[PDB]
């Protein structure tokens, strides 16, 4: 009973979290795929050369 | 007469001992009813809460 009610309640949050995380990654991929151009490599390739 | 009196003493002890066993067996039989009725009520309330 009571413990199992909490068992189901947290499992539902995790089922939602698994879909929201996929959407947040897809969002970041679409944003970077438009926000990145030649002005970003002078701030990334240059950064890697120090690493 | 004293031999029949001795037999009567043994007979009532065997009768009392047979009833003593029956009294304890009825208590064991009763205990199972007390425990299984608690299980069915507790499980039913658990389902009542789970559906809600």
């Amino acid at each position: 009973a009571q413990a199992e009610i909490e068992q189901e309640l947290n499992s539902v949050k995790d089922a939602l979290r698994a879909q929201v995380g996929a959407l947040a990654v897809t969002g970041a991929e679409k944003i970077l795929g438009a926000s990145i151009d030649a002005n970003a490599h002078e701030q990334l390739v240059s950064k890697l050369a120090a690493e | 007469d004293l031999e029949l009196a001795h037999e009567k003493a043994g007979q009532q002890l065997r009768e009392a001992k047979a009833q003593a066993a029956e009294i304890v067996e009825q208590a064991k039989k009763r205990a199972n009813q007390i425990v299984d009725e608690a299980r069915d009520q507790a499980r039913t309330e658990g389902e009542r809460l789970k559906a809600q």
